[PDB]
RNA sequence: GACGGAGCCAGCGAGUCUAACCUUGGCCGAGAGGUCUUGGUAAUCUUGUGAAACUCCGUCGUGCUGGGGAUAGAGCAUUGUAAUUAUUGCUCUUCAACGAGGAAUUCCUAGUAAGCGCAAGUCAUCAGCUUGCGUUGAUUACGUCCCUGCCCUUUGUACACAC
RNA sequence: UUAAUUGCGAUAACGAACGAGACCUUAACCUACUAAAUAGUGGUGCUAGCAUUUGCUGGUUAUCCACUUCUUAGAGGGACUA
């Protein structure tokens, strides 16, 4: 909202930003990704 | 015998226990300009004892010089009459 | 409501029964320091001799001070009731008297010394230095002295 | 006969019975006016019914109190509670209801626990300790 | 429209009737006075000493006023007190008995209270106009 | 030495090791229309007013 | 206004102060406007007490202590230490008493004194600590007027308390000289001293 | 706030037979207590258990002081066959540390904490303890899982007297 | 969701049991029942004092009369988150 009213040049687009992130077990599991499933949940390979 | 403390003295003030002629026209002329009078105001102020200032308060209240708004015991308070 | 001034006679500590005696302080409770006097005795003595207790023990009169000390030196005389007495049926004469500055010392060094040379367990008790009213001493008077 | 009702005021061991008649306008304690009942600031918290209602609506009226429980303050707070709870029994029964509502009203306006009693009472006490909640102390070492 | 002990304020009544008392000069005092602590549990004697067996004798007579009958006991029970036992915690301890008991003796004589059926001291008719008598002027200082 | 008022308008949840900071969206009395994100100390409702003494900045969220 | 008259008689003075307006001690509970907005509606005027002895219950929800009258929170916060603890008459007391003095000094309503002291010295930013476990800090934060409320009047009653403690000054005088000078702003008051200390404390800890 | 005077309010409970309990009232005693009687086998009598903190008037006046009251001396009483290493109570005198407590640590969310005393238990006597009772009556959360632990699920385990 | 394997429900499980809860005691309400000199209150007799103009404060066991708001209980009601 504060940058839309401060711009110049309106219905701009306020582009995005763009990373592709590879994290390890370790980390991944850390920092609250893949956590840990029961022995029959694994199997799931879909997201949610 | 270890104490875990500081104990560190004080000034020991050496308020006046009977008054004269100078501590009494000093207080005569002296507890008016006080809005708020008391035994508090007279120790911390003139440097009498608290017997002293009971005594005076009641005797300058006998006069008519301070004002009683209520004599409560345990805290007598005064004001200066105009 | 009384505001006397004063005249300039008042007088700071005074001496009286080789006691360093302070000024500036009623009589009755400044009359305590002295060893054997306290605050009943003292009471009394002033109430008999009928010196007000309202005055500061500076602001009296030698007059008034010795008539105090003949009273405490000799209470019974003046109608004291012989139970106010700390040293009453002594103990080898059978008279109640009452000890003062350095008596009180003098007669409890005495005592302990009369027990001491009969060799009675409160004396045996007060030479080994400990406690002799039959406290436990398992757990008091450790750093005693 | 004259008209005539009698109420109790309570708090927490405390009960003030108060007979309340048709009279001049007197109002005792135990033996003793409204003005002695010896807290001397709880004094000021027992007229506030009179104060609230107006003395007006005492003066056709005697009330008369009689506590007994408790100490100073619930006594105090017994008295009052009698007090307005006699007269809305009165003002009930001999004058009409309008003026019973408009008093309740005041009363319960003011404050809560003029007419009604504070339900608050004693937990008991319970062992391994020196109250209801408080245990004594826990040692380790 | 008449008065009573039980209109005027308990210590502005007894304040009167111990000052009326003291200046009467009549009632007693038994001579064991300016010793004594009136409690085992006192830690000293009172601090007036130039009467307050007159106030103790004004609170005795509102107290029989009030009530019907009472004794020594009685009066030790509501005169005495905590007791400071130095390092030990506080608890009753109630008052002498031989200050009441005088008291009640020099009342009767001077015949403010008498003895009573069902054993005790109660207040008698002239006690009780004399005391009446002392309120409604307490009252009407005020004036 | 300025100060801001805001009056709260929704409260979001507790936060803080222990429990005792609050989450509040606080909308300003002046300069309305802005809805910021405070962390809060004590007991606090909706309706209730803030005095922020620093008024530009945001509290991380939590959710 | 007319005097009424009774079989007992009933002073004028609580006559006066009974019905032509409710008064506290003998002060007036009107022109006592609060000077700051977000501590109205959680310091308690406009229903006026005869006393500050009402034996309320206003613990057993949250936010119920915020309808007690602040001078019954007053008195409640200046009995305690222990021996102190009950005794609330003797706060009552002291109460009535420094409001005495605040009327003879500082003639103002000495009810608008204390609310201005309230206002003054109540913390507006403190801090508290946040974190992850060990990576832990002191951060920040708003506080509530509740809190403000509660913070001033614990940190005046402690103020007044250990001033008045091993001296000859009276607890009443006191916290008289503590309201007088929170009202003012003083920082020779031990509450706007440390009122003062949080906020810096909370600024440096941004 | 200590002291001295006045004011002056509770509740839970116990109590004598082949016995000697709870004791009013009167008298004596500064006091403790003693003595002559009395009531009660108890909602009736002790006992309104006239409790204490509390309130009101005064004394004191920031002084290890009239704060605090251990440690000691002497005497008077009571319980008990017997108190001597004091059974306890009382009187006078002596008047020590203690100036709010370091590293640490306990209990507690409303008539609760805390302060205040009372009854009963043990008991011939001996409360600073406990079990309950009531009197005065706050502050601060009404939340979280950070510490200490508990519960359920999933998960790993080389553990099974089981971290 | 609940203080609660407490419930909603989902469902290779169905139907049960124990525990929890329900239960019992106690504290709080009943100017509605039964009543009661071993608890009270009011009035009337006798009586003390002050006022006196009716009144105010009290005492009074064999003065009785009446009642049960306070007190005691026994049977019941009441809250079940209406
Ligand atoms: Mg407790
Ligand atoms: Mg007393
Ligand atoms: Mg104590
Ligand atoms: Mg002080
Ligand atoms: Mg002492
Ligand atoms: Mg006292
Ligand atoms: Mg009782
Ligand atoms: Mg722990
Ligand atoms: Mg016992
Ligand atoms: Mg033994
Ligand atoms: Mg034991
Ligand atoms: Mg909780
Ligand atoms: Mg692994
Ligand atoms: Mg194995
Ligand atoms: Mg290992
Ligand atoms: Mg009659």
């Amino acid at each position: 909202r504060d940058l839309s009213e401060a711009s110049v040049y309106p219905e701009y687009a306020l582009p995005k930003t763009y990373n592709k992130l590879h994290y390890c077990v370790s980390c991944a599991i850390h920092a609250r990704i893949v956590r840990v499933r029961s022995r029959e949940d694994r199997k799931n390979r879909a997201p949610p | 015998k270890k104490k875990w403390s500081k104990k560190s003295m004080k000034d020991r003030a050496q308020h006046a226990v009977i008054l004269d002629q100078e501590k009494y026209d000093r207080i005569l002329k002296e507890v008016p300009t006080y809005r708020y009078v008391s035994v508090s105001v007279l120790v911390d102020r003139l440097k009498i004892g608290g017997s002293l200032a009971r005594i005076a308060l009641r005797h300058l209240e006998k006069e008519g010089i301070i004002k009683p708004i209520s004599k409560h015991s345990k805290q007598a308070i005064y004001t200066r009459a105009t | 409501s009384l505001v006397v001034q004063e005249q300039g006679s008042f007088q700071h500590i005074l001496r009286l029964l080789n006691t360093n005696v302070d000024g500036n302080i009623k009589i009755v409770y400044a009359l305590t320091t002295i060893k054997g006097v306290g605050r009943r005795y003292s009471n009394l003595v002033c109430k008999k001799a009928d010196v007000d207790l309202h005055k500061r023990a500076g602001e009296l009169t030698q007059e008034e001070l010795e008539r105090i000390v003949q009273i405490m030196q000799n209470p019974t005389h003046y109608k004291i009731p012989a139970w106010f007495l700390n040293r009453q049926n002594d103990i080898t004469d059978g008279k109640d008297y009452h000890t003062l500055a350095n008596n009180v010392e003098s007669k409890l060094r005495d005592d302990l010394e009369r027990l001491k040379k009969i060799r009675a367990h409160r004396g045996i008790r007060h030479f080994w230095g400990l406690r002799v009213r039959g406290q436990h001493t398992k757990t008091t008077g450790r750093r005693r002295a | 006969a004259v008209p005539s009702v009698q109420t109790f005021g309570k708090k927490k061991s405390a009960t003030a019975v108060a007979h309340v008649k048709a009279g001049k306008g007197l109002i005792k304690v135990n033996g003793s006016p409204i003005t002695l009942v010896e807290p001397e600031i709880l004094r000021f918290k027992v007229y506030e019914p009179l104060l609230l209602v107006g003395l007006d609506k005492f003066s056709n009226i005697d009330i008369r109190v009689r506590v007994t429980g408790g100490g100073h303050v619930s006594q105090v707070y017994a008295i009052r509670q009698a007090i307005a709870k006699g007269l809305v029994a009165y003002h009930q029964k001999y004058v009409d209801e309008q003026s019973k509502n408009e008093l309740k009203k005041a009363f319960t306006s003011y404050d809560r626990t003029l007419l009604i009693a504070d339900s608050r009472r004693p937990e008991p006490k319970k062992f391994g300790g020196k109250g209801a909640r408080s245990r004594f102390q826990k040692s380790y070492r | 429209p008449g008065v009573s002990v039980r209109d005027v304020a308990a210590q502005d009544f007894i304040n009167a009737y111990a000052s009326f008392l003291q200046r009467q000069g009549k009632l007693e005092v038994p001579g064991y006075v300016d010793i004594v602590k009136t409690s085992s549990g006192n830690e000293m004697p009172p601090q007036d000493a130039e009467g307050w067996f007159y106030k103790r004798a004004a609170s005795v007579a509102r107290h029989i006023y009030m009530r019907k009958q009472v004794g020594v006991g009685k009066l030790n029970k509501l005169y005495g007190g905590a007791k400071s036992r130095g390092v030990r915690p506080y608890k009753h301890i109630d008052a002498s008995g031989s200050i009441n008991r005088k008291v009640l003796q020099a009342l009767e004589k001077i015949g403010i209270v008498e003895i009573s059926p069902k054993g005790g001291r109660r207040i008698s008719e002239n006690g009780q106009r004399d005391l009446d008598r002392i309120a409604a002027q307490t009252l009407e200082e005020d004036e | 030495t300025p100060v801001t008022l805001a009056k709260v308008i929704k409260v979001l949840g507790r936060t803080g090791s222990r429990g005792g900071v609050t989450q509040v969206r606080v909308e300003f009395l002046e300069d309305t229309s802005r809805t910021i994100v405070r962390n809060v100390k004590g007991p606090v409702r909706e309706n209730d007013i803030l005095v922020l003494m620093e008024s530009e900045r945001e509290a991380r969220r939590l959710r | 206004f007319t005097p009424v008259v009774l079989a007992t008689p009933i002073p004028e003075e609580v006559q006066q102060a009974q019905t032509e307006i409710k008064l506290f001690n003998k002060w007036s509970f009107e022109e006592v406007e609060v000077k700051d907005a977000s501590l109205v509606d959680y310091v308690q005027v406009r229903q006026p007490i005869f006393v500050a002895h009402t034996a309320g219950r206003y613990a057993n929800k949250r936010f119920r202590k915020a309808q007690c009258p602040i001078i019954e929170r007053l008195t409640n916060s200046l009995m305690m230490n222990g021996r102190n603890n009950g005794k609330k008459l003797k706060a009552v007391r002291i109460i009535k008493h420094t409001l005495d003095i605040i009327n003879v000094l500082t003639d103002q309503n000495p009810i608008q004194v204390v609310v201005d002291a309230i206002t003054n010295t109540g913390p507006r930013e403190d801090t508290t600590r946040v974190g992850g476990g060990g990576a832990a800090r002191r951060q920040a934060v708003d506080v509530s007027p509740l809190r403000r409320v509660n913070q001033a009047i614990a940190l005046l009653t402690i103020g007044a308390r250990e001033a008045a403690f091993r001296n000859i000054k009276t607890i009443a005088e006191t916290l008289a000289e503590e309201l007088i000078n929170a009202a003012k702003g003083s920082s020779t008051s031990y509450a706007i001293k440390k009122k003062d200390e949080l906020e810096r404390v909370a600024k440096s800890n941004r």
